[PDB]
């Protein structure tokens, strides 16, 4: 959250065109930068804010927020059930022993190697099934907006389901993309967008991540 | 990109031909030397070199009164006899440009200027405008 102007700038640069420039000391260059970004934010005050979305309360432009795909809340229910089993987990955390060891290390190798091979030779590509699923799940998120004549989705949107639907069948190595990856990345963009593009006033609302300054806020003026 | 640079000599009167910021066109004998500390640098025989100048102009100002000929004296003071000359000189300022003709003519004023001076000797007016 707390990156000054010019890293964001830079960032910006990075997130949308793939590339850095760089013209500093007699040095032009354009260098490629094919990153995927992954990042942790921390509100700007102690705590998180239900009063305030996302945006308002991390204070990060809508420039930035809108380039990625999805974005959660890690902050943890105030429930005792919850809290119990939070617990429960971090007693067995402190009583893990070399079995649970042996057994975690042996995911974290089958983990590795079954990325790496799926980066290898796994290629995805669109299946008819999948071109119908995709162009529906738009045009049924764009429908939303026929309520007060908001806007409640963006070709962008798109483009993340696609890139979402690309790694699930790359996933489960199908090397063809169908209804099945494309329901998952569906499901799991609409609960990112519950979870980040919440106002409190009126749920679930595209244009926090457009533009700062919900409805249920700009109404004030 | 950051400029390339080379060193010039000026010898016997063209000292105080340029300033720094001055944006010069030099004429001068592109000479080389033996320099052992460019050797070093490089670690090869490289030879330093230097322009020994012969002429210093300047591509601002094109035009000086230092090489105005007795034609030109001659032609400026036949076109002062013209009593249409305020509004030639007017008319000149800016010609690709309509209209504006206050504005030429506070131009013109300014470019010519006012004549500096200082009564008494202890009290200066400037004379630009």
């Amino acid at each position: 959250d707390k990156m000054n102007e010019s890293t964001r700038s830079v960032l910006h640069e990075v997130m949308e065109q793939q590339t850095l420039s760089i013209a500093k000391a007699g040095i032009i260059c354009q260098l490629n930068a094919r990153t995927s970004v992954l990042a942790a934010a921390n509100p700007i005050e102690s705590q998180w804010n239900p009063k305030k979305t996302t945006i308002e309360n991390i204070q990060l432009p809508h420039t930035l927020l809108s380039r990625f795909d999805l974005i959660f809340l890690l902050l943890d229910p105030q429930d005792e059930a919850y809290d119990r089993r939070l617990a429960h987990h971090l007693v067995a955390l402190y009583y893990q022993s070399e079995e649970q060891a042996e057994e975690e290390l042996l995911d974290m190798a089958v983990l590795k190697d079954y990325i790496a091979y799926a980066h290898s030779t796994i290629m995805p590509r669109l299946s008819e099934e999948a071109s119908q699923a995709l162009i529906e799940a738009y045009v049924d998120m764009r429908k939303i907006g026929s309520s007060r004549g908001m806007v409640s989705a963006y070709p962008r949107q798109l483009e993340s389901l696609i890139r979402l639907a690309e790694a699930h069948a790359k996933v489960r190595l199908s090397n063809k993309v169908e209804a099945i990856d494309v329901e998952e990345a569906k499901r799991l963009h609409r609960e990112a967008l519950k979870q980040s593009a919440t106002d409190p006033r009126t749920g679930i609302v595209d244009i926090s991540i457009l533009t700062t300054g919900m409805s249920a806020t700009s109404r004030k003026r | 990109r950051l400029p390339r640079s080379k060193d010039a000599i000026l010898l016997a009167d063209l000292v105080d031909s340029c300033k720094p910021g001055d944006e010069i066109e030099l004429t001068g004998i592109y000479h080389n030397n033996y320099d052992g500390s460019l050797n070093t640098a490089n670690g090869f025989p490289v030879f330093a070199t230097v322009i020994l100048a012969n002429h210093v102009a300047k591509k601002d100002n094109k035009v000086a009164v230092g090489e105005l000929t007795d034609e030109d004296v001659k032609m400026i003071t036949s076109l002062s006899k013209d009593q249409q000359i305020g509004e030639k000189i007017f008319a000149s300022i800016a010609p690709s440009i309509y209209g504006h003709e206050d504005i030429k003519r506070g131009l013109a004023l300014a470019l010519f200027g006012g004549e500096p001076k200082n009564p008494g000797g202890k009290h200066k007016v400037r004379g630009d405008i």
